[PDB]
Parts: structure tokens; C-alpha cells; sequence
């Protein structure tokens, strides 16, 4: 399940867009537009379990965010990226799955959608493709979180 | 809107 939980000023979902076809049965049980980060997000994590995506023994959960501007005031995304990126880990905590958090840019989030990934999955491609891993779209269109992790363990060649 | 939370699972 691959996710965009757009959320606004006030944390909660306004909109939650399904970037591969596999999360649209998770957001369809998970209905969390109108629902707060922590629970929007508890709820994508708790259907893709169910739905048999993710086994709870080896579930690593990629999370990737990024401030598209539309609140900014003057040094409030620094800090507000902060709030995200601690909500993100705590509903992981939740859970009780291991996660990646890779904080991404408002560039790298439309590389994202223009390559058919959601910004997760392609903030990890993106690594994996630097590092020496050979990924292709198709690739991680279709290989889990979980071997993409596992690849750049042990084949780790670039920051 | 804020911010894009894009979450991968499997």
C-alpha cells in the first residue's frame, strides 16, 4: 500500500490520495480523510496488517513527508516538519511496527508522483539508485519496503 | 494544506 495522506495546518487528512492501486482497499477501510495524522496514519498501518500486506513480525513501515507550502509564516515548517516527523514514528510505536522515516522536499515529492511512486517508496529508490542498487520503476513498483531496506544493508556504497 | 505524508507498506 502505497499512501499520500495530504494533511493541512491542523494535522488532520484532508484528502488521502492512493499512489498504487494496492492502497486503495486500505483507505477504503481506513477512511481517513476528515481524521487526524495519528489516527489517519494508525489506521493505514492497522488495514494493511489485516489485509495481509505487512506480517506484524517483519513490517517496516516507510514514512515520507514533506512541507508543501501552504503554511510557512517565516520558521514554522522547520520545526513543523519536526512535529510531523515525531507523529510519524509515535503512530509506528502504536502499531508496534519498525519503521524508515526519509523526510522529503517539495521537488522530490513531485519526482515521486511523476515516477508513479508515492514519495516513500521513491525516497528509498532514490537512495537505493544513488547507492548502487539497481532499481528500476518496475522494481519498485513491485518489491516490497522490506527488500528495498534490505539492499541498501548490504550493499551501502554512497550517501 | 501542509504537509504530504506519503507512507509505504509492502
Amino acid at each position: 500500500p502505497s499512501i499520500g495522506l495530504v494533511i493541512d495546518k491542523k494535522e488532520k487528512v484532508i484528502d488521502a490520495k492512493p499512489l498504487n492501486n494496492d492502497a486503495k482497499p486500505i483507505l477504503d477501510e481506513a477512511a481517513p480523510k476528515d481524521m487526524p495524522l495519528y489516527d489517519a496514519l494508525s489506521k493505514i498501518l492497522d488495514i494493511s496488517k489485516k489485509n495481509g500486506y505487512i506480517n506484524s513480525a517483519d513490517n517496516i513501515v516507510l514514512f515520507s513527508a514533506s512541507i508543501n507550502s501552504g503554511r510557512n509564516n517565516v520558521s514554522e515548517s522547520d520545526k513543523g516538519i519536526q512535529e510531523i516527523i515525531s507523529t510519524l514514528k509515535d503512530v509506528a510505536k502504536d502499531a508496534g511496527v519498525k519503521f524508515e522515516i526519509i523526510p522529503s522536499t517539495e521537488e522530490d515529492r513531485q519526482k515521486a508522483l511523476d515516477q508513479n511512486l508515492s514519495m516513500g517508496r521513491y525516497a528509498i529508490y532514490v537512495k537505493a539508485v544513488e547507492e548502487g542498487v539497481n532499481l528500476n520503476l518496475e522494481d519498485a513498483r513491485n518489491l516490497s519496503v522490506s527488500e528495498i531496506l534490505g539492499k541498501l544493508e548490504h550493499h551501502h556504497h554512497h550517501h | 494544506m501542509y504537509a504530504y505524508i506519503d507512507v509505504d507498506i509492502n
